């Protein structure tokens, strides 16, 4: 419970800061959702014509 | 394509620092535990690895990074920073963390040029 | 003859910070014992008081403060601060502090736009 304890702290501040990471990467892919919206926009009317 | 990266590459991205930091911690400290000798060279450590690879971003800010390290030994840990910058450029991160025999805050700021 | 007085209007001087970060912690601290639930209104008001009275100086700064407030238990203390600046016109102050119950370190930075 030294092991699982230290496995499930470590488990908890790395899911912290890939949370944190997130709250980062929702700006970059944020706009990569608007590049790959009018991709699939754009694409989309390429391929119905 | 390219000015979004761009953008990234341009503006305080806050938290590819908090990964800067976490590679810095687990290259400093590691899992040892508290021998009081040794956290000299792990604050020196965490503070020049920090802004050893956020110079290696190639952004144009200057950079400001804080680390306090902390036995537990039944004392509680807190800080505190409230800053003075431009809000759409700049930010601040501010990560925790601890193990069985440690604590540890490392504060890291990027204020733009 | 301006370019010195221009040159002086805009430099950090790092006891008129410290007396500021004195004057903050003798105005919110005190020297009463430590509790830990006052210790958020402490960095607060220590971190508030520093920015409010480094602000009235209208040099062409922008500052960063980060406090630390701690119980005296036996327990171990590092704070380190390296960064990353213009050295010719900007600086840092970091004060220690303490009274019978507890220490407290203010880092206080000043860094020209």
């Amino acid at each position: 419970i030294d092991n699982i304890e230290g496995e499930w702290g470590a488990f908890n501040d790395i899911m912290r800061r890939k949370d944190s990471a997130i709250q980062q990467q929702v700006a970059n892919l944020q706009m990569k959702i608007v590049q790959e919206d009018r991709a699939v926009e754009s694409r989309t009317t390429d391929l119905l014509t | 394509m390219e000015d979004y990266q761009a953008a990234e590459e341009t503006a305080f991205v806050v938290d590819e620092v908090s990964n800067i930091v976490k590679e810095a911690i687990e290259s400093a400290i590691g899992g040892n535990a508290y021998q009081h000798s040794k956290v000299n060279q792990w604050t020196t450590n965490v503070v020049e690895q920090t802004l050893s690879q956020l110079t290696k971003l190639g952004k144009p800010f200057k950079y400001i990074v804080t680390c306090v390290i902390m036995q537990k030994n039944g004392a509680g840990l807190h800080t505190a920073s409230s800053c003075f910058w431009d809000s759409s450029t700049d930010g601040s991160c501010t990560v925790r963390w601890e193990n069985k025999t440690m604590y540890c805050i490392v504060s890291a700021f990027g204020l733009s040029i």
